């Protein structure tokens, strides 16, 4: 169903402004079947935080 | 500056003193979680969602809330062959002796 | 340093950007786990055998394997009425919600 | 049946060798009936290291 984890996998294993917004963009490409999983909206706020937090 | 992962861990039950009750065995590898739990978590980290609300507070504001920590989630039983209280050979099966899988709570 | 034990941490759905598909509750309390693991474990804190181990081999030699950590043992969850992805208001139950319970791991 | 629960119960939380030779004789008093436990075990070998580690 939802491919917030796929996403998510991958954006956290790279780094193990640069790719934030390509995982904005895998996170956004799955807006709508994702409204209502916690970790969908989890991964959005903080890619809200660390765009706000990095001056981007 | 690694994240939540799985360590090797030995441990000798003859060298904590342990070989006068239990016959075997004298060793075995039981392993252990380390590692930084940032945000956001993984999928095979599997946390619960409580342990996500916490990691996503923490990388919000670090001073509100601390992060989440990397723990055993799932863990496999061992065998002990020992001598019990009455002198009975007692060949039990301890749970949770193995980590088999971490993750962040 | 205080040992592991369960303080207040409240979450507020509203000021997390949430409340545009959550109906309520808007906020709620969360509680988590905080606190030193050092030897010996409580009989509250109920931990694993490997619990046990680790905190022992960590008191024994702490350069040969990190202390046990303070995590969550039992949650209970809490219903949240939300908008689905088919502006369906949906009543669901989310497990491991609210911290009841801390523990060494 | 054991009781080895209750005198690590009172012994951590009085710290929260003085009383390190208590806890001794609490968890001695039950040696025979907690033959096969992990955690009265593990408490007497740290008893014993807490014991060499103060040198007393």
């Amino acid at each position: 169903q939802c491919r917030i984890q796929k996403c998510t996998t991958d954006f956290v294993s790279l780094t193990s402004c640069k790719a934030l917004r390509a995982y904005a963009g895998c996170t956004q490409r799955t807006s709508k079947a994702c409204r209502g999983n916690l970790v969908y909206h989890s991964a959005v706020l903080g890619i809200s935080d660390l765009m706000s937090q990095r001056n981007c | 500056k690694a994240r939540c992962s799985r360590k090797a861990l030995h441990v000798n039950f003859k060298d904590m003193g342990w070989d006068d009750w239990i016959i075997a065995p004298l060793e075995y590898e039981a392993f252990h979680c380390e590692g930084l739990c940032e945000f956001p978590l993984r999928s095979h980290l599997e946390p619960t969602n409580h342990a996500v609300i916490q990691t996503l507070m923490n990388s919000m504001d670090p001073e509100s809330t601390p992060p989440t920590c990397c723990v055993p989630t799932r863990l496999s039983p061992i065998s002990i062959l020992f001598i019990d209280s009455a002198n009975n050979v007692v060949y039990k099966q301890y749970e949770d002796m193995v980590v088999e899988s971490c993750g962040c709570r």
